[PDB]
Formats: C-alpha cells, structure tokens, sequence
C-alpha cells in the first residue's frame, strides 16, 4: 500500500491499509518479489505483536502494527538493495479442524 | 525381539572395543612443496596460477586415507568371523618428520598504514598528510603445535555480523562484531599476534598489515569447544608452544571516529590543541630459536586421551594439523638480465621469492574388532549412522538384504557423457572443503624392524622376541 | 531450510492431458503430536494477483473448483485431476507454515 | 545375501492347470486403420514384427478354502503357487512375409558394375522389399522384460553443433512392452527418432525402436526374476550389397588412395549396405509346442511368483506370411481390367497356453517379514500383517448439506483404484483366473509330465 | 573402431600376498608365497547378431570372368570401381599370460 | 605369474554397421539428396567374469633355482630381492619432489619401473578392487558350485 | 505420408505397396522320407489306445 520508488542505502516507510473490516481479528505480514519466479519473503509479526523473524530480518525489518489505522506498516533502514523487490503486503486467518491452511486475503503490494 | 531398552551417554571406547595382537606401519616417503610468500603468482590475464603461495604461515591439512580393513590382508586372521563382527584401524602412535634448517623467515607490507613511533617522541609529529603509509616489515610470533583427530579440526575466528537493526548504519560506523566458528582449511593463516578475524572486511585500508594476511583470515584453534565434543572425536589429543615480546610502538594514520572526552585530560593549545592518533599498535616479535623447543622429530605415545574416543579412527580416515614458525626462512635469488656489463647495475637483476617445505609421516597402528549387538548398532547409528553404511552392517536383517542392485553400463562409455562427465556420487561431504591430501593404502607392512621409527615401539614397550 | 520443490522446469498438458507436477519438502512430512499434513500451494497466472492454490489437500477452498485433488502424505505428493482444464494453466508455488519462516516451490509452472 | 528361495519354501503336494482357449488374432502387416481426417483406428496394423508379449491373470490360492483346510494354518503361514511346467499351443502353418520400401535411399550394387555409376538425380528412391533374420524364441519369467537398445548421446557443450552434425550416441536400456519392433538387425533404436531421411527403411522398421533382450542384466536381476527361462534361436546372413545415395557426411583421407580423373574423377559411393539373406525353414527348426519344463534355474527363484502373475514372451519369424484379398467393386463386366481390384491385408496369428503348476506355503519371521519386505514389501501389501496400528477416532456428521446455507462441498474419493503402477504401460493381458482344475486326465497335455511323473493313475 | 578390429585384454591382479583371508594361518607368508590360479572363464557378448561390410570405391578390376559372350574390351587407365565384399566368418578364444604371437 | 593375465578374442558376428541421417535444413518439404549428411557408427560389447583359484608355493634352491631360469623378473616382485631368505633391495627408495606446480614436474624424470611392453599399446582394464569372496551373489559362479554340487547353507 | 517424405517426377506418384513371397522348395532327401518304416504304438496322447 503506497510502496514505490527508494534509492537503497536510506529508510524505507510502507504501510499497509485494511479494506472494509476488522483489522486485530487476524495475522499480517510483509512480503517481497524476486524475479525469477522464486519468491522471497520479508516479514511478520504476531496477533500478540511478537516479531516474526527468519534468519535474515531478526531485528531487521522494523515493524509497526497499528490495529486503529487498520494498517500495517514497517520500518527499514540502511537499505539493503538485495530486498529490492515489488513488495507485497500479506494476511492470516483462522480454520480450525483439518489442520492445514488455506488464505482469504492480503494486501494492495 | 523390538529394538533395545538402550540412552546415548557417550562411554570410553574402550567399553566394547577389543584391542588386537597385532600392529603394522606405513608411511610416505617424503612430502616436499614450494611456492611464493607473500601472494601465488597468476598468468596476469589469467586466473590461473603460475605459482602457488606457499609459507610456513599458512596451515597444513593432512587427510590420510586407510584402507577397509575387512579387505586386508594378515598372517593370522582366525580370531574373527566378518559374520559377527568388524574390524577397525587404531592408532597407538605418530610421528613427524621435519628436515629442513631451522631459521626464521619475515614479512612485511611496502605501504603500511602508520603515523610514527611513539616508544620514543621528543616533540609533536606533524599533521596527516596525504598517504604517509610506509614499506616496513616484521616477524610473526613463533609458534609449533599439532593436532589429531578422526574429524575436522574446528577452528575460529572474529568477523562481521549482521548488525540489530535500530540504527541505519552510516558509512563510518563500527560494524559490530561476531566470534565464529568454521572448518580449518588448508593454506588458512595462522595469527601474527593481530588477532583471529577478517582484515579484508572489517578493514578497508588493505594496508594494515603485511600481505600473507592481508586478505585471508586469520584463525585460531578453541580447545574449549574442540574438546567440548561428546565424543571428543574432533581431537583426541594435541601439544602447543609459542612464545612472543614486544618490539616498537606506533600509531594508525586516519581520522579519529571515536574522539577522547576531554575529562579525561586537559584541553591544549598550539602544536598540543590537537590530539594526535590514539590508535597505537605494538610490534609483534618472536625471539631466538632453540633446538630443545622442538616438538618434532620424537615420538609419542597414546593410550589414555582426554576424549572418550582412543585412538580410534572412524571411516578409515585420520586427520593431522601441523603448524611451525621454526623453518619459515625464505631464500632469495638474483638472476641478471645482462651478463655482459662488468659495472653493477640495478637494472640488470631480477629478484624472486621462494620457500621450502618438507614433511613426512609415520603411522603406528593397532588393529581392533568389534562385536555387534543391537545396543551396539544403536548405538553407533545414534553417534554416527553414515560408518555403517560404507559398512555393509555386517548385515541389514540376520542375510544380507540387498536393494535390487548396481550392475553397471559404464566403466568406459561411448563419448556422449552425461554417461560420464559425472564421476562418483555420494560425497565426502566435507568435499567444499580444501586440504591436503595422500594415500598410504598401498603402503603398509607386517614388520617394524625394517623402519626407524617402529623399533622403538618395540623398545619402549620391549620386543621380547618378535612373534605374531 | 525447506525452499519447496518442483524442477526440472519444461513439461506441458495438452488437450485433455491430466498434469504431472511434484513438490517435496526437504523435512518429513509425518509429524508427531499433531498428524494433519501442512501444505501451501499458489497459482500466478496473468491478468489477476498470483493466489494460494491447495490447503490440506483434503480441504478445498471455495471460489476453487475441485478439479485439483492431490494425493500422498509426507515429503513428496501426487495430484490427481478427472480433467485438467486451461486455468490449471499456471505457476503452482508450493510452502509449508508449520516451521516459519515461509518458503517458496522450486515451482510448478506446468 | 539374496538365498534360494527354496531355502525356506515350503512345498505342497498339490496342483492345478489351466489353458487358454487358444489365441484368435489378426491384424494388417503395415499400418492401422483409422478415418482419415480422424486418429480414431478402425483396425490394427498386426505382424509378427510386433513383439509378442502376454501376461498372467490368476486368482489368490488362499481365496479357496478346501475340502480338507486342516493341513496348515492360513494366518501363521501364505499359500503361494509355484509354477510346475508350461506349455504354448502355437498352431499355425509356417510362413513368410516380406517387405521393403517402395521408394529406397540407394545408390546401387557394389559388386556388379561394368563402369562407375551415372550423374545422381535428387530423389532416386527406389522400390525394394527384402527378408530377415530368421527366427523364434521364447521368453519365461516373471519381472517385466526390458529391452536395451541404442539411442543418441548427448552432446556436451565443448563441440558447438554445426546444422546437420552427428548425434552423439547412446545404448537405451528400456522396458519391453508386446507389440514392438524386431530387429532384422538394422540396429535397436529408432531412425524415426535418429534418421532424418524417412526414406531409408521398411514402412514399419520407419515407425519404431529395434529391440532385442539383455539376458545380461537380466542376467543381472539380484534374482533373476525378470525371466528365469527363455529360449533363443535364428538363422540368416547377407543376399546383396548396395548402395545408398546421400549427401556426405563425410570422406577418406586421399593418402588411404589414389586419383582418378575425368569419369575417375569423382568419388564411388561410401555408402554401402549389404541386402540380407534370410534362410529356408523346417519342421525339426520348430522348437514350439511341446512339454516344456523346469527345476533348476540360474536364479533363486524357482517357479516364485507373484501377484498371481507373471509374464510371458515369445516371438517367432516362421509364420510371417499374410494373405490380402483382390476387391473388384464390379464383377460385371467380363473382360479383364486392373480397374476393379482394392487390396487388402492382415496377419492372422494364433497361440495356446496350458501351464502346470505347484503351491507352497511360507511361515513368517522377521527374515520372511522382512527379507522380502525387505526385498520387496509389494506383497504383504497384499498381506495383511504388514502392520500398521493407526490412530485416530473420531469426527463429526453435521448434516445436512442440501439445505442451501454452505459447510463446505464434498468428497472426491474412488481415489486411488490404482494398483498396477506400471498401467500405464500398455500391451497385452490375459486373465485365467478360474480356468484352473486338478487332473491332466481331462487336461490335454502336462499328464505328460504325469506319465514323465507315472504313479499309478490311480484306479476305477 | 570396427569389429575386425582385434581385441586386447590385459588384466591385473592385486597382488594376494597383500591380501588376506578369513582365516590365514594355515600358511607361513614368510617361507611362502601365494599365486592365483584360473580356473574358468566366461565372455559375455549381447548385441543382436548381425553381418556388416566393407568396401573400396576404387578397385582394380577388369571385369567379369564368370561369363563373357565377347573377349573383354582395352584396357584404358584407371577402369577401378567402387565394389564391396563380406568378410570371412571367424570365432576364436586366446588365453594365457604370455601376450600372443603373430606372424605375417 | 606377475598377478597379469592375458585374453584375446576376435568375433565376426556383431560386424553390423548402423547408418542415420542428420538434416541440416528441417523445413523444406521436397526430397532433396542435399540435406541429409550421412555418418557410421559401430556398436561394441564386451564382458568378462574369471574364476580364480588359490596357491602357494614351498621353496627350497632347486625350487628357487628352476624359477630363476624361467624368469627371474618374477622373484623381484616377491621378497627375495636376493637369492636367498634375508629380503629385498637396500639402496634407498622413494622420493618424490613436487606437490603443487612450478617446479620441473615429478615426471620430468623418466618412469623407472616398466612393464617392458610399454612400448606396446592395447586395450586395458583394471580388476583390482572387485573381488568378492561368495560365488552365491553372482549368476557365473553358482554354476562352478552346480558343477561340483556342495550345496547346504544356514536360513 | 507422415511415414515418409513428397517424392517427384519419377517419384511423383508412390508404387504399389504389395508384396509377396515366391515359396522355393528345397533339395529332397531320401532320408527325411517318413515312409516305408514301421510304427510301433503304445501310449498315445488321447485315452483311446488303438480302439477303433
């Protein structure tokens, strides 16, 4: 929502809206796109607010969840051009019986 | 019936295994290598090399590879069934041999970054200039050391980490720092006393230090960990000496990007209103060689180690370390572009770089079985499945289960080659890793007294006849 | 980690050709305590976002139609398809979430 | 350490035999029928050419429960056939087909030339039909037979390939299926694959891949199961020698020559390729239809078989003629024209299986419970003690679906009817199952083996 | 490469007095030694059965001497012809360890 | 002797020669002699499976004299360096100078010890690894076992 | 066609695919004659045994 144009090296400030509903009900995360048709993913971050975090962006990525907005956001800084991508902004969800996990919706990226 | 009430602790090897009657030795011949110090020499267009780098100050890595026992040959074998049980190589005892003339080699770097000599000042310096970096050289700290193990010596060093991200770095800032483990490859470096890190980059300049070290990283062994192993199998057993003083004191030559609160001292004035370089930096010397101090040239004697692995050498594999400064001398030869003119002329020389190297090996070993159970092959399995493997499990159910097997159309194929340009699968997994290799399979022999060094395994424990 | 699998990259389902794609995760798939397989799946395809495909394999989402039914349990999986349709035209990306971080298929553009 | 099977088996007493009918087919010598603008066949192309290929269909012996059960326990053992003997009805006269191409690639003779041949027109192809190599064999095992034949190699990037350069080369070693392609020994691969010209063969050694057995590997086999029988036999060598006509590949080092000049300028044909001679028949050649028989095989496998199937091969040249039909769409006329005659051909083909055979029975420990497990679990599969406690109770009805608010839509799930894994491959099948009965009095054949048994044959 | 080619196997041993057994005692390696012997011997061969062929593009030759209704023509320069043959049908076996001697 | 064995065979059956065509312009519809090159390539299958059997051999001086007339190159690869039981051949032995490369190579001196025949080329085959100890696991071997029967076995 | 390639002008048009053998009789034997040899029947492959 919003992401564009970044020299790397800087900060980088994006933010991610709700559409027409409750936005604490459910998961959220961020994601980017690799080229090659072989993804890469950028963050996420609890219902509770506890960061979620790979190998790569623990610390890194600096997230702010604000539920009142019904937008996510996050903070980078110190650009690192290898996450130069179409970044895209991602949902969860909750389906409680057969244990394996299908996705209503996600952000404008 | 099920598999087997059985934890894994670790145990003294000596638990199950048995040791044998009977002991052979092997050893190269001699091990010679040659190249230039200070950096390998390339065709210049080329990344191929002409010559390689070769110094003292670089690690050795040896891999000496056994042949499988259960394929070996004996006098008497009678004591086993290949049904129950297989045999493994031990080793009770090791050499090396070193023949060269011991002295000291040097380095250095023809623009070192410095500012000047503080040991002694009679009056303020002069301000930073421009480039004042200089041609200067220094000898690393002496050092000897050696190292055995049937898996990889692990070594470590400093290096760069991923900053926490709070802060946007800004070029300038002190990257934070990371102590990290890694495998001990062949050619690494050992320390000059600097520290065991990655100059390249944690330092820009590239004119910190001398050349040898310059780009590579500098490692340095942790008993700590290494002997942390549960089953000590990294190594089980190892000697050092080093020694090192100090020589002169100097300065680095850049701007200040931690500058000094003046609450500690007092504001100044004139050639005093500006701090000069805090930076300083000793001058790391080794001192005089001894003879005594050799850790070479005498044999040793293994029985209790402080793993619970004795001598034991899984995957018919051994692993040495070497490390020696004592040898490092690097000869110096002139050849004359003219040999006409009878007036020296600088012009007419061509100065080269060469160093020697000389090793050699001699391998004591002790010959053992090992009976088989389940909470053997539990256990083992649990240390280490992949053994078993190359192991023919002295069989998967109670005969021989086979996996409707290999039979080949290869050997020497027809020249399409994608039926081979691919030689052998599997791995040896460490097959990224570079070092140093020989084989001795070939080499064994049924008696000692022919050698040097075997009498004296004799001696020392006596021959009292030799039988068996 | 697990970078979900389908390669070698050319194969292709003609008028009525049922599809042959396969992605195999590098940690095995039967699970302890909670014994429900967790597979993710995508489809990009052009014109619209690329979109979550398969869930449990069992469960279909609705706005799916059944046609993509797979089959096996544990590290490596078989689809099954009466008919294969034009819309299975696609890229089929393929993850699990059990053990975050979220990772991707070597891909199914089959 | 694969052992003899009969290390543990367990023999019975006891057989049974079936036989087939007998085989009706037929089928054209050169291409299938099918509507023109369609692929939908109306008849097969059938030849001998086509590899000759059936497969066994036999019910569980444990599916039958006895007149006396009493002798064994169905659970703490199996109850598994064993083959005792076989036998092929094949009935046919001998015979032979013959063919060709009706254009060739050729240049000409070798051997017969007054002088050097002429210039070359393009597309000289001719027509010329010849025979093969003579022979029968016969093939008897139970894992799938696989032939191994060449293929092209895969170049490499160093060579940068230049239009029209040598395929790199290859043997493919591959399943056998029935209805595929015999050699005359013209190589065991597929021109139609590695050769451009599609003017260098017989119509149908065009269509596909020359294949041949390798006893070797299955000589290989960890159990010989593949075949543990077969017979092999033939006769043939070379009638003529020719030429063909082609752009060069190409040429001779001149320091291997001389120099002509003028006429003897220019370059006699490379190209050489002999015409075959397949030879005469007879009677005594027959090795068909007669008690055939085992013990002792190279294998382990002795009459262990599986699924209650087994596979079955054999080929034979001898018969490979056909007969085609003269069609005069008017039979009004009087006078003689080539007008009025159509032709058409088939091959009729025929056969008969009749097979003797044995049970055993086998316990179970872990070496039973695993060996073959371990050789192959397929079995126990179809055993029930390949175990496998589960877990899981419960779930939840909800009904009912119809009532138009929407709980998710359902099941999907004949699913996997899917058994044979090699289904895909498709070729010939016989199933037998019921055909089986106790006594060669009323069984035409393997009382063969009951007198080479004798015993008594017991009274009325 | 071609069938008519020759073929040479040479086959080395790994030396059995490198090499041990299950049980070794029965002997002295000291007073003795240990040599393989060949007992028998197999080859394997497993292409389908087939002739191939030479030729020569130029040959000399005059012309048929079978039948002739006339005497043959003059004699020019180069009459050769591009004529093909088979080749002798031959099998043979050659073992020993002494490499085999030929003449000519 | 000298663990080396010697096998030659010759065989007219296989002689067929397979042709193909390769076709520089793929396109064009019309039969043309000009574009199909036209190659020859030869098919080659061997293998070898040998039996072995296993000696020893007592020695006294008549022994080693009679092998010492037959060839005496033999003895060197045993013990006896010398004639009699002492053992082998006592000035030094093994050198070697190079590991990586500048220097005039290991091989810049001539190979010392020679299969005299070098000179003579042909085509080779090593063994050395592949022995097994159990005839049962392969398809020759059991037949060796057939002809002289001695069958019994565990379970 | 797609079992072989366009001809033209002799090669315009495709020959007759037929063919068939001429069946050669072979050198006669006074061996391979059957005739004028005894027979001697016991067992048959039928039950009769020489009932007429």
């Amino acid at each position: 929502s919003g992401g564009g144009l970044v020299k790397p090296g800087g900060s980088l400030k994006l933010s991610c809206e709700a559409s027409g509903f409750t936005f604490s009900s459910y998961a959220m995360s961020w994601v980017r796109q690799t080229p090659e048709k072989r993804l890469e993913w950028v963050a996420s971050i609890s219902s509770g607010g506890n960061t979620h975090y790979p190998d790569s962006v623990k610390g890194r990525f600096t997230i702010s969840r604000d539920n009142a907005r019904n937008i996510l956001y996050l903070q980078m800084s110190s650009l690192r051009s290898e996450d130069t991508a179409m970044y895209y902004c991602a949902r969860g969800l909750y389906y409680g019986y057969d244990e394996g996990s299908d996705f209503d919706y996600w952000g404008q990226g | 019936y099920l598999p087997p009430v059985p934890v894994s602790k670790v145990v003294s090897t000596d638990e199950y295994v048995a040791r044998t009657n009977i002991y052979y030795h092997a050893g190269t011949s001699r091990l010679l290598a040659v190249g230039h110090p200070y950096f390998p020499i390339k065709k210049p267009n080329n990344n191929k090399i002409l010559v390689p780098k070769v110094s003292g100050l670089q690690y050795r890595v040896f891999r000496i590879h056994l042949p499988d026992p259960n394929k070996f040959g004996f006098p008497d074998t009678s004591f086993y069934n290949p049904d129950t049980q297989r045999l493994v190589w031990a080793c009770v005892g090791v050499e090396v041999g070193r023949g060269q003339p011991l002295g000291v080699g040097i380095s250095g770097h023809p623009l070192l970054n410095k500012l000047d000599d503080t040991e002694n000042a009679s009056a303020y310096a002069a301000n930073a200039g421009v480039d004042n970096r200089e041609c200067i050289s220094m000898d690393y700290k002496q050092t000897q050391l050696c190292l055995i193990g049937c898996k990889p010596p692990i070594g470590e060093h400093w290096g760069k980490g991923s900053p926490c991200t709070n802060v946007a770095v800004n070029p300038g800032d002190c990257p934070p720092l990371e102590l990290i483990n890694t495998v001990i490859q062949d050619g690494d470096m050992v320390d000059t006393g600097f520290g065991a890190m990655d100059f390249t980059t944690l330092q820009a300049n590239k004119s910190e230090v001398p050349l040898d070290i310059c780009t590579s990283i500098c490692k340095y062994p942790d008993y700590i960990k290494m002997v942390s192993e549960p089953y000590g199998d990294s190594l089980f057993f190892y000697l050092r000496r080093e020694q090192m003083f100090v020589r002169h004191l100097f300065n680095r030559a850049g701007a200040v990007g931690e500058n000094v609160p003046d609450d500690l001292y007092i504001k100044g004035s004139g050639s005093t209103a500006n701090l000069a370089s805090s930076n300083y930096f000793p001058t790391p010397s080794g001192s005089m060689v001894t003879s005594d101090a050799q850790i070479f040239n005498k044999p040793y004697w293994l029985q209790r180690a402080q793993g619970h692995n004795n001598g034991i050498c899984w995957g018919n594999q051994l692993f040495v370390t070497v490390v020696d400064t004592t040898r490092s001398t690097n000869m110096s030869l002139c050849a004359a572009i003219s040999t006409s003119e009878t007036t020296y002329k600088n012009t007419n020389f061509k100065e080269y770089l060469r160093h020697g190297e000389e090793y050699d090996l001699q391998f004591i070993f002790q010959l053992c079985k090992i009976t088989l159970t389940a909470d053997v092959m539990t256990y083992i399995h649990s240390m280490n499945s992949t053994i078993l493997e190359d192991w023919n499990f002295g069989l998967q159910p109670p005969p021989g289960g086979t996996l409707e097997d290999t039979y080949r159309f290869v050997t020497s194929q027809a020249i399409a080659c994608q039926k081979h340009t691919p030689p052998a699968p599997k791995e040896d997994p460490l097959k990224k890793y570079t070092f140093w290799e020989v084989n001795l399979k070939e080499k064994f022999s049924a008696d000692l007294d022919q050698f040097p060094l075997g009498r004296k395994f004799l001696l020392q424990a006596g021959l009292k006849a030799k039988p068996k | 980690d697990i970078v979900m699998s389908q390669s070698p990259s050319s194969l292709a389902v003609s008028v009525g050709e049922k599809v042959t794609m396969s992605c195999k995760s590098s940690q095995s798939l039967l699970y302890s305590n909670t014994q429900k397989n967790y597979l993710a799946w995508y489809q990009q395809k052009p014109g619209q976002s690329p979109k979550l495909l398969i869930y449990w394999a069992s469960t279909r989402e609705s706005g799916v139609p059944d046609r993509f039914t797979g089959s096996g349990s544990g590290t490596d999986f078989t689809l099954t398809i009466s008919s294969v349709k034009a819309e299975d035209l696609a890229v089929y990306y393929c993850q699990q979430y059990y053990s975050y971080p979220l990772t991707f298929g070597a891909g199914t553009k089959l």
